[PDB]
């Protein structure tokens, strides 16, 4: 600390010693000139310079000590308001660093949010031709062609939905919203949409409610539906789905059992990840797996939770855990 | 192209390499504007000495120049060999002869006279300082006062001005002269030739060692010798760096086997061939360094002399010749208010012989031994000492005799009187002086003998000796007091200065010595400055020919922070030897006539080596800042 | 013991960027003798001094002999490259004002061995390379192929863990080159010690075990040889050259 | 910068020229010293400070000059070289708000890989049922509907491949390839993929092709094709299409004349802008637009110069100059 | 162009005399690559002397573009050598006040002629060369290579015939030597230049198309080169001049 401050003013000590020095010489060389008056003034000046360089070393190294710590310190704020221009020069570099970083990284988000403007705007547009196909696919007679073209058309529609809400779930924060739901009503039109896809693999559907009433956002809780209805419909064939609803406790449980043919009990508890996708059989190389993990991803919002019981050649049961209904009273309080 | 802004960046390119150079120059248009200004002024003539005064200056400034001359010549040698690199490119561009020297006559002529202007700007204000310092060795009061002094002026701008034509003369010699567009292991006589400067260097040391000693006591024969003394030493030292540091390099590079750190492989590389070449220049450095070093010594050394001489050579504060004189001076200090303690005694002069009583040699005779006059006192004058008869004791101890008269202990002393010769011994010797040098020759003692044989000695009275006043009158003085107005009333008395003082005696070999001292000490002084800038513009050559060897060393791993640590090193053996062998040059010279000036050494010596060795050794640390530079750019 | 983990370097000017690592990754461990080769405007060259501590990895990160050495100061760096990573250059690096033994030994002032010691290790060093009978000869008395072989015994004294060769016959005759490899792989043979070594000559690159042929910046397959005859992989590698 | 410096050391030079004011009132006022030898020291004194001040302003006021030098514009490294120990620190904050930018900025742009891979993703995941549902719809039996679905497919190709287009331009400086090419098989192929919609709008092609060989790339020149040979036809209706190529003088050109609704010439100049759509009618809505634009921004590098003949109520003639095949010789060559 | 005939440098300071070149028979035509080598006492440096026209001639009948030297006087020499005639050297010299850009623009700023033209031509030199980026550095933040690629360049400036050149590989690396003689193979071919060297470099010569071997002046056994793969060629050059 002190150390530096000397090593670095070490030029002016040696000017002062050597001014002390020279108008002693001069005193002691001459005739008309009091050697020992000189000499106390020598004394004097020492130690009142001496006090002077305590004094000057104090009040001048705090900006570089400050700034020292600054390098690598939590706050940006650390560094103390300047008072001399040579420190002045150095905050004003620092500063407009600083901004010109900040400007940098808000443009580059910026830039990123419009891409994604543009990326599903496009979607929409693309969108709009699939519903033409819709009306010309509803504009068939022959049994087999429609159901084929039918099942075609709700695979596609089903990934380019669920890719727009993935869009979407970035910030589905925005868009949040609780209110009572009618679960059967939802589930009958849920069911009649996939129709096409039951009708080509044959696959039944058991339906038993006892509870009626849940508190979630309408359209996620259909799309929660979606994922779990979809993923059980392409992870079973021709099994009767046995669906559960029944009050846990304080929690609103919604368990949904298929009787395909099951997970691989090593892979059972990697469903919720993302990518995870069936490698037992070539024709699930094309499958994407995302889905299940956006649901997990964006279930906390909604406070809904998911929890499963998969056996390999008997069945996966999926259990849909509404949150109490007192806990809504501290989220609408806040 | 731009052929002005070009002249204009190499004379910035010149500036910045080449400082040393302009300090040395202007220090020395400095130290000759302080002496010829000196030299003209009035108050000069105030110092009273043996010597004429200000014709010593004289001496001072023709002396001084030619130093100077000789270093700008050599440096401006120096300077326009490292050019030869752009004078060829200009002649193959198509540029001719005619305009590559005014080319190469603006990057200098600017520099050189504001160096000159500078310094005639800070010359003035350095006249009353260097006065001041002369009115302080002389022991005088002055009224020393600014002036101009216009006469200095002429002298300084003429001289330099003949000296850049001289180097503008020999600087043309050179361009049209060598150009036409063109850009180990030791032998028998090497084995040999290092062994012969080594012991002629050492056989010289050891004749040097004798000179006044028992032998070669021959008014002539001592030239011969003082003449072999410094052939053999310039040739031994001029042998000993063509061929020498090759021996011994050698001998420790093959003792060490094959493990050569970076320090040690930094240092050899270099003095092993780079010394070779400069053999004609390191001789002349030491030989000058060591002339210096000694002759300021004894300069100190006989200040010292000039004290206790002044002290001695008279017994009591004052001598006087005349009876009628010294009373009526006498008669002058009665109403002086002083209370003088005067003493008087008769002096005899009597022959005796004591070549029995010395232990040298019969070379030593100075006189024949069988005939040395000597000064007979009483015993009854003499308050301190009661001698017998057949009993002598000697006087004094004259520093000279112990190392030239050598005196035996108790034998047989014989007394050459006219029909008589009583047998004495020597009981021992005295220290003080009872007798002024006037009656006792130049430096021989005085002895004591009995009151009882006094009684017969001057009724005999051999009347071919004696002197003209048989007497030792002289007025003492009382207890330390005022005596400048006794001093002033002696000198009324006597206008003939027959008469010897103590205080006058002691003032004119203190003005004589100190203004040697003077000249010898700023002469020397400029000599260092020329030496230090003289070493330093070769190392510059010597690190932009090693740049290479630190480049490919620097591949292998090794860092700055060791290159460093190893050049501060190299740097210190290339200025270590021609200081030490000047050290013991000086040293084995001075102790040959320490005996001859004072009576006290080691005193001056040391504080002129240590002062020279500072002096010497900050232009040694002044070059590891050109090699870190060479370093730092050799990636 | 040099495992690569996707190691990027893009050469730019502050205002044209250049990338010349396209994905390489190199798995290599102890005892192996390998070779770097494809094309002439190819980063191989770029690939060895990166891996090296002479230039500075964009991004990835690398391990030598277990230690992490990316994200560290250049002090420590250099102390780490000083006392592991000896070097074998294209040119003979020697010094004109030393013997060949002093020249063979001054890399070896740091650690201070004392004398019995270093003339044991020198004596064993040399009576390797056939050049102990030049122990106190001045490097412009010898040959061109020697000065190469002293050059190997200084980079092979201190026992390093990687040898980053770099084309070392590149100006000799055919005999010279054949006895300096021959010797090379000898003393690989004894000594354990991994040669990571660049050469456009496939005579040169018969002598080593594996094979790698970066061409842009890619894998592009590699050769094993294994216990095969020497002219068959000469061959082999003269074909698969003229595939390229 | 003399201001500056001497603003910043107010202090040791006060002190010094306080102490040479003491000394000059102290021998000034007591009647013991004389007044004519202490200017003398007084004077050498000042001499000595003022050379020093000299000495010291140019090796101090270097480090705060070159940092204002280097500001923030460029070459962050044209700093001096540190010296001081103060300066070291500041040199050492410099460097960490560089690294950290640098970073910041690393960060940034592999997150835009990793979404730019994503998107990629969704392509592949795209253009798969792409090829299933060709494979399926090229199976019925009807007909108007059958040109219905058949046009729609691709309505669906046009955009869904021009965003391949997109994504690739986003680094086409590296594909670059000169060639031969065929334009014949290219128009067949062009024609058979719009068969249906040709035929539809009764739209006939007049190809007669007297040039062979064309010296260009294939993909981006048949991407410009079928862009330029889309906006002619949405500028016509019920129009005979006329093909024709001549070799005129060195260089190949394609004329095609229709007989469409032309442009208007008050708006001619503004066809080729970014986002341009004909208001004229509302079919040109479901055009997306960004084929010309990215026609002429990816054939800008290709030397290509189009020439149009537009003429309301009698049809548009577009002219494109291939460049001449001597021209390619300075990219195969060098 | 150049056709030298009958070589013939006299000698005979003091007493002693010596036939260094006994009388050689040489033949260039347009664009040709040529360099004579030798062995180390066989004077190159007289032959550039006797070549490159640094001295004054002795004998001899050679002709440039058949303009003879020896009927032509020592002034008149000089401006035929300054106005048709280029050299680059084996140290390379550059004033270290100047610019990089100035000291190749110093040859031109002689004449009077205008600056347009000039920047025009040095902007061709440095795009050709690689140097252009480094218009306003000075020659002590450079490294070597650079350097010397300013040092040639130099003389490819002034609108020149011929260009001598030493051995250009004596302040340089194999790197730096390697760059520094592709580019020049390169200009050989953008225009048309002779280049004559003599070299102690084998793999400096192996570069070139014509290679003219000498012992003691007439000795010939020249080689041809014509279709070789440039590596076999270098092989023969060093096994022949190992033998002679
Ligand atoms: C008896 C009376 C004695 C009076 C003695 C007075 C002599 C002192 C006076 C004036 C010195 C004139 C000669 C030295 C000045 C030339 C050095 C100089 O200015 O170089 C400039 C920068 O300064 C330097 O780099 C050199 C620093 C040297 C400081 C002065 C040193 C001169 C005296 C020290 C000699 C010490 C020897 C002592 C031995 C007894 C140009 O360099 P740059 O790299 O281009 O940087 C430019 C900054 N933007
Ligand atoms: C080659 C060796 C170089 C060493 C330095 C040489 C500098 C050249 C200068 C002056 C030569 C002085 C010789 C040595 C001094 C002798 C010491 C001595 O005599 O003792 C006493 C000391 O008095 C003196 O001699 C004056 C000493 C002043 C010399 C100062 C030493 C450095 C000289 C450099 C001055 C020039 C620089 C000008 C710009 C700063 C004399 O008696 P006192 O105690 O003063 O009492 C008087 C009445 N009470
Ligand atoms: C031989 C006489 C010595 C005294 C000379 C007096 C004149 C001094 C003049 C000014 C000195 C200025 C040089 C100081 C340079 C900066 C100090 C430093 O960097 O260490
Ligand atoms: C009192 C007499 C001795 C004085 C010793 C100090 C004199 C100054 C020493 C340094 C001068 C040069 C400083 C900068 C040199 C450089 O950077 O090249």
């Amino acid at each position: 600390m002190i150390k530096a401050f000397l090593i670095e003013r070490r030029s002016w000590i040696a000017a002062f010693l050597f001014q002390q020095a020279l108008m002693l010489f001069i005193a002691f060389v001459d005739p008309s000139i009091s050697f020992g008056n000189v000499l106390y003034m020598v004394y004097l000046c020492i130690l009142f310079f001496i006090i002077f360089l305590w004094f000057r070393y104090r009040k001048e190294t705090a900006f570089y000590k400050s700034l020292k710590t600054w390098e690598n310190n939590l706050d940006v704020t650390a560094i103390n308001e300047p008072e001399t221009p040579f420190e002045a020069m150095v905050e004003r570099s620092i500063a407009g660093q600083t901004e010109h970083l900040k400007q940098t990284a808000a443009r580059h988000r910026l830039a990123l949010e419009n891409e994604k403007d543009e990326l599903m705007a496009w979607i929409h547009e693309v969108k709009t031709p699939l519903t033409a196909m819709h009306l010309i696919i509803d504009r068939m007679e022959e049994k087999a062609l429609k159901s084929q073209l039918s099942y075609e058309w709700l695979r596609i529609h089903l990934l380019l939905d669920q890719q727009l809400h993935q869009k979407r779930i970035s910030f589905i924060e925005n868009d949040l919203s609780v209110e009572f739901i009618q679960l059967q009503p939802l589930i009958f039109k849920e069911i009649k949409d996939l129709q096409s896809w039951c009708i080509q693999k044959g696959i039944g559907f058991d339906i038993q409610l006892e509870a009626k009433e849940v508190l979630s956002d309408a359209k996620w809780l259909a799309f929660i539906i979606r994922q779990l209805l979809t993923n059980a419909v392409k992870y079973s064939e021709a099994s009767e789905i046995e669906i559960k609803s029944f009050q846990k406790g304080e929690q609103t449980q919604l368990q949904v059992k298929d009787c395909g043919r099951g997970i691989d009990p090593k892979d059972v508890p990697r469903i919720f990840d993302k990518g995870f996708t069936s490698t037992t059989d070539h024709h699930d190389q094309a499958s994407t797996g995302m889905g299940l993990y956006l649901a997990k991803k964006a279930a906390a919002p909604l406070l809904i939770h998911i929890d499963v019981e998969s056996e390999f050649g008997a069945g996966t049961v999926f259990t849909l855990t509404f949150p109490i209904r007192n806990q809504f009273e501290h989220v609408i309080s806040v | 192209m731009n052929i002005n802004q070009l002249i204009l960046r190499n004379l910035k390119k010149n500036l910045r390499n080449y400082y040393l150079y302009v300090f040395a120059l202007i220090f020395s248009v400095a130290l000759y504007f302080a002496f010829v200004t000196l030299q003209y002024d009035p108050a000069i003539n105030e110092v009273k000495a043996s010597i004429k005064g200000a014709a010593a200056i004289k001496t001072a400034s023709i002396l001084l120049v030619a130093v100077v001359a000789i270093f700008i010549l050599y440096a401006n040698t120096i300077f326009i060999k490292r050019r030869s690199k752009e004078i060829g490119l200009f002649q193959l561009i198509g540029m001719t002869k005619h305009k590559i020297f005014r080319i190469l006559s603006a990057e200098n002529v600017m520099l050189y006279f504001g160096s000159l202007a500078i310094g005639v700007a800070a010359g003035f204000s350095i006249s009353k300082l260097v006065l001041m310092i002369l009115f302080k060795i002389v022991d005088v009061k002055a009224d020393a006062k600014l002036h101009f002094s216009e006469q200095a002026l002429v002298q300084t701008v003429i001289v330099f001005c003949g000296i850049y034509l001289l180097i503008m003369i020999m600087n043309y010699t050179f361009i049209k002269k060598q150009s036409i567009l063109s850009l180990k292991k030791i032998s028998f006589f090497q084995m040999l030739i290092g062994a012969l400067g080594i012991v002629l260097i050492l056989t010289g040391y050891y004749v040097s060692s004798e000179l006044f000693g028992g032998k070669f006591k021959t008014i002539n024969e001592l030239f011969v010798a003082m003449s072999f003394i410094l052939g053999s030493v310039i040739i031994g030292t001029f042998l000993f760096y063509k061929g020498s540091v090759t021996f011994i390099s050698n001998i420790i590079r093959k003792s060490k086997g094959g493990y050569l750190n970076i320090s040690e492989v930094l240092s050899l590389s270099s003095i092993m061939f780079r010394m070779k070449s400069n053999a004609l220049l390191l001789t002349i450095i030491t030989t000058v360094s060591a002339l210096a070093i000694g002759l300021l010594s004894l300069a100190y050394i006989s200040y010292y002399s000039s004290e206790k001489t002044a002290e001695q050579n008279v017994a009591a504060d004052f001598s006087f010749m005349n009876e009628k004189d010294a009373k009526l001076f006498e008669n002058k200090l009665r109403e002086s208010n002083i209370s003088f303690v005067k003493k008087a005694t008769p002096v005899l002069q009597a022959n005796v012989d004591i070549a029995n009583i010395m232990d040298g040699t019969p070379k030593e005779m100075q006189g024949d031994p069988g005939n040395m006059q000597l000064a007979v006192v009483s015993d009854k004058d003499v308050k301190g000492v009661d001698v017998a008869a057949g009993e002598a004791v000697f006087s004094g101890y004259t520093d000279l005799l112990q190392k030239i008269m050598v005196f035996k202990d108790s034998g047989v002393i014989k007394v050459k009187s006219k029909h008589e010769t009583q047998p004495l011994k020597y009981k021992g010797l005295r220290e003080e002086f009872l007798v002024s040098y006037t009656f006792t020759s130049g430096g021989m003692p005085a002895v004591i003998v009995d009151d009882s044989l006094f009684k017969q000695l001057d009724k005999d009275k051999d009347p071919r000796i004696q002197l003209a006043q048989s007497t030792f009158i002289g007025v003492n003085v009382k207890h330390d007091d005022q005596m400048e107005k006794a001093n002033e009333l002696f000198q009324q008395v006597n206008k003939k200065n027959e008469h010897l003082s103590r205080l006058d005696t002691s003032a004119a070999q203190k003005s004589l010595f100190g203004m040697v001292m003077f000249i010898v000490g700023f002469l020397g002084l400029t000599f260092l400055i020329t030496s230090g800038c003289i070493l330093y513009f070769k190392q510059m050559g010597e690190s932009e020919d090693e740049k290479p060897s630190y480049t490919i060393l620097r591949k292998l791993g090794f860092t700055q922070g060791d290159l460093i640590k190893g050049i501060r090193i190299k740097q210190m053996y290339n200025f270590g030897i021609p200081l030490v062998v000047g050290l013991f040059h000086s040293y084995f010279a001075v102790q040959s006539g320490w005996f001859l000036f004072g009576s006290e050494v080691w005193a001056p010596m040391i504080m002129v080596m240590v002062l020279y060795t500072a002096l010497y050794s900050i232009f040694g640390f002044l070059s590891v800042l050109y090699y870190k530079k060479v370093i730092k750019s050799s990636l | 013991i040099l495992e690569a983990n996707k190691i990027r370097k893009s050469y730019g000017n502050k205002l044209n960027k250049q990338e010349v690592l396209k994905g390489i990754d190199i798995h290599i461990e102890k005892g192996e003798f390998v070779s770097i080769m494809g094309a002439s405007g190819s980063g191989k060259t770029t690939l060895l001094n990166v891996l090296s501590s002479i230039d500075q990895v964009s991004h990835g990160t690398i391990h030598i002999n277990g230690n992490d050495m990316t994200a560290m100061k250049e002090k420590q760096l250099a102390e780490f490259r000083k006392q592991h990573l000896g070097f074998i250059f294209q040119d003979y690096n020697l010094l004109d004002t030393l013997t060949v033994k002093e020249n063979i030994l001054l890399p070896l002032s740091i650690t201070k061995l004392s004398k019995k010691e270093a003339n044991r290790k020198f004596e064993e060093v040399a009576k390797e390379l056939g050049i102990y009978e030049l122990r106190d000869k001045y490097p412009n008395e010898i040959s061109g192929g020697q000065k190469q072989r002293t050059s190997a015994g200084r980079a092979f004294i201190h026992d390093p863990s990687i040898i980053f060769a770099d084309e070392p016959t590149g100006a000799l005759d055919s005999k010279s080159a054949s006895d300096l490899l021959n010797k090379l792989s000898q003393l690989n043979q004894k000594r354990n010690a991994t040669i990571i070594m660049v050469t456009h000559d496939p005579v040169a690159a018969s002598y080593c075990g594996r094979v790698i042929f970066i061409k842009d910046g890619q894998m592009y397959t590699q050769l094993n040889k294994g216990g095969q005859d020497r002219q068959t992989f000469f061959q082999d590698i003269m074909k698969t050259q003229g595939v390229l």
